[PDB]
RNA sequence: CAACAAAUGUUUC
RNA sequence: GAAGACGGUCGAACUUGACUAUCUAGAGGAAGUAAAAGUCGUAACAAGGUUUCCGUAGGUGAACCUGCGGAAGGAUCAUUA
RNA sequence: CGGGAAACCAAAGUCUUUGGGUUCCGGGGGGAGUAUGGUUGCAAAGCUGAAACUUAAAGGAAUUGACGGAAGGGCACCACC
RNA sequence: UCAGGGUUCGAUUCCGGAGAGGGAGCCUGAGAAACGGCUACCACAUCCAAGGAAGGCAGCAGGCGCGCAAAUUACCCACUCCCGACCCGGGGAGGUAGUGACGAAAAAUAACAAUACAGGACUCUUUCGAGGCCCUGUAAUUGGAAUGAGUCCACUUUAAAUCCUUUAACGAGGAUCCAUUGGAGGGCAAGUCUGGUCGCAGCAGCCGCGGUAAUUCCAGCUCCAAUAGCGUAUAUUAAAGUU
């Protein structure tokens, strides 16, 4: 039970939870205030940013694929990324230099699928939603 | 500008028992949506939670007495609840349907005034019912006890009197300039 | 619809140094199903996907011959010099 | 590492022979599609022992 | 009675 | 009874060094990482054909080799005189 | 008896029926006992000890084959003699 | 955020504290180290006939920049209160409308017979067969039976209006007065589909699908789930007895 019992011990028990919270990963990146820190996007959710250039990236094994990504500059940091670009052709709807809002995996920081060291999406170009440009609701506006 | 949410859905979401046992609820209780039974579901367990703390109280015990008493005569008041109940003890050994069987909707069939849950529905929310001497359009209200022989259609609508329908009274100038004169 | 290639050194474990017969040497990824019962080599001619991607690089497709070669003569592709 | 194409880029898309549209019906309002429900899975709905059966079945 | 050599390498499966 | 004015106190600000904290450019260099289908050797899961591994020191294309003291998580829970 | 995932364990028992005292270390695996500052050292090195990134298994135990230049093994001129 | 224990947040409708471009000083007055006072410097910006001169929206609107992100350059002191010499004036305090799917409440987009039928427990019959209650669909159209959403005399609201809550005259036969958004291989609710492709495009948080009979794709058809809402990303919490 590797841990006093005394009706004092208030203070070690305190401390000692203290000084073990550390390993949590979670916790530690909140308290090391990490998202401020380290990564691209601010500690928001969402992050803007201009296309620099079109890569089609190798899809890990045991897949095999050309996956569609784009080199981003988030106008926030100018910090340099690379997001994923969903959807069948879709690539077409983002041209070098066009903008784009960027937007996490869900993997709470951790590349996806068979995607490597892409950590991000577009959602966002025409100002203008993928999803409503794929499906044709709205353009490439012009 | 306080305000309050009304309904809370299930842990989970996909326990076909749990689902059927919804679907038979909006049937017989010509209900609209699940948040119409989750409303409800959410309606109860707070009541029993109420319920369970006060009978955890010592009996006599002026915070038990007072709102143990209370919550009951509230629970009778709506007929949700009886006597022997009319007790803690009893509400702790209760369910849904004793509320479900109380809002209009279920009450304009049961006395043949609609025959339907559905009848019933749409005949609330396009005021033909009064409880007598107010149009209530809410199929949600809840039916007080001495009130239950009040409900009765309304002062005008047509059944309830008044002329026709603004769809009647079409058919009757409908027979009219044309089958009458030119 | 595009060119082709030609080996020139080999790397291993899905990597290969080819040298596209337009003066372009990059590592090619062999193709699924032809390295399937294909082993591509440091001396012949092959088939490599590539598009919007600047083409740097290629993967590779599918494989060819050497005694057809003299008929790549005939196949129009390689000039009076291969 | 990358080099490669895109060429290929949207081929099924624009190869999937769009489909009409057809058409038909509406379904049912709120409350009154929910009865519809009730009626087909639980009225409707006897069910047979058959060990069984589907509701997006073919033959 | 005691003791004793040995390399590498093509596919979905 | 004003401007002004003697000397002082508070002291913004300015100029030059020191100090401390936080952040950030950089020719090049050397790690580690990915990793992975490559090249050269065979270093150490079956006693892996030199049992393995630890501490430590020197040395080697590269796995690694070797001495000195440990361990068995070994290939012995035994040795019958 | 009872414990434990089992191998096992009279302590590794008296642990969901979870509470005798006290002390220490761990929170997936790699990056790494690495970087960096402090400290100790003549030196070799020791103590304290991150991150970026990387990755969906790392690992334990038991069960069973397959297989062995492990032991008792056999059997056949598709094996030897 | 709910076992209980706990776990996390709190600028933000109240209280206490702090500031009004940055710093410092001061006058007045009972009360100020005040900036819708002043004064200097410091940083900024403006007018000028170039000597001069005047300024501070972390007030209300609005505008730039910033970004993932946030409304009218609108009406009124009538309510609620405040101030003054004040019953009487004045108040971007504050009310009032406009924008407003933060988010929360109520909950429309269709109910009832009839034929017509499709059917099942019940009864009768040796069986065939027939009757029968409870009814649900599903058409066939009927048939009578309906209500605001819009629209609109009148009236209400209120400072005056708006909207609500109020209503004469209109407003439901479906092709509508036309409901959506994700999913249907496992977890996971729902295609042992049809066309197309053939480890390609794509799908896939994770496991995994697709290399020519694809229940994972791409489309339809059909079906599910939540439903005037639903998906997605993210902080954080529950789950987590993985602090």
């Amino acid at each position: 039970m590797g841990k006093c019992r005394g009706l004092r011990t208030a203070r070690k028990l305190r401390s000692h939870r203290r000084d073990q919270k550390w390993h949590d990963k979670q916790y530690k990146k909140a308290h090391l205030g990490t998202a401020l820190k380290a990564n691209p996007f601010g500690g928001a959710s969402h992050a803007k940013g201009i296309v620099l250039e079109k890569v089609g990236v190798e899809a890990k094994q045991p897949n095999s694929a050309i996956r569609k990504c784009v080199r981003v500059q988030l106008i926030k940091n100018g910090k340099k990324i690379t997001a994923f670009v969903p959807n069948d052709g879709c690539l077409n709807f983002i041209e070098e230099n066009d903008e784009v809002l960027v937007a996490g995996f869900g993997r709470k920081g951790h590349a996806v699928g068979d995607i490597p060291g892409v950590r991000f999406k577009v959602v966002k170009v025409a100002n203008v939603s993928l999803l409503a440009l794929y499906k044709g609701k709205k353009e490439r506006p012009r | 500008w306080v305000c309050r949410k009304t309904y809370v859905t299930p842990r989970r979401p996909f326990e076909k028992s749990r689902l059927d046992q919804e679907l038979k609820l909006i049937g017989e209780y010509g209900l609209r949506n699940k948040r119409e039974v989750w409303r409800v579901k959410f309606t109860l367990a707070k009541i029993r939670k109420a319920a369970r703390e006060l009978l955890t109280l010592d009996e006599k015990d002026p915070r038990r007495l007072f709102e143990g008493n209370a919550l009951l005569r509230r629970l009778v008041r709506i007929g949700v609840l009886d006597e022997g109940k009319m007790k803690l003890d009893y509400i702790l050994g209760l369910k849904i349907e004793d509320f479900l069987e109380r809002r209009l909707q279920t009450q304009v069939f049961k006395l043949g005034l609609a025959k339907s849950i559905h009848h019933a529905r749409v005949l609330i929310r396009q005021r033909h019912i009064r409880v007598r001497k107010q149009v209530v359009n809410i199929p949600s209200f809840i039916v007080r006890l001495d009130s239950q022989k009040h409900i009765d259609f309304s002062l005008r609508s047509p059944y309830g009197g008044g002329r026709p329908g603004r769809v009647k009274r079409k058919n009757a100038k409908k027979g009219q300039g044309g089958a009458g004169a030119g | 619809g595009q060119e082709y290639a030609q080996v020139i050194k080999m790397l291993g474990n899905g990597r290969l140094e080819a040298m596209c017969f337009d003066g372009v040497k990059r590592l090619c990824h062999i193709r699924g199903k032809l390295r399937k019962k294909v082993w591509i080599n440091t001396s012949d001619i092959i088939l490599v996907g590539l598009r919007d991607y600047q083409d740097n690089k290629a993967d590779v497709i599918l494989k060819y011959n050497a005694d057809e070669a003299r008929s790549l003569k005939a196949y129009g592709e390689l000039p009076e010099h291969a | 590492k990358v080099h490669g194409s895109l060429a290929r880029v949207g081929k099924v898309r624009g190869q999937t022979l769009k489909v009409a549209k057809q058409e038909k019906k509406k379904k049912r309002t709120g409350r009154a599609k929910r009865r519809m429900q009730y009626n087909r899975r639980f009225v409707n709905v006897v069910p047979t022992f058959g060990k069984k059966k589907g509701p997006n079945a073919n033959s």
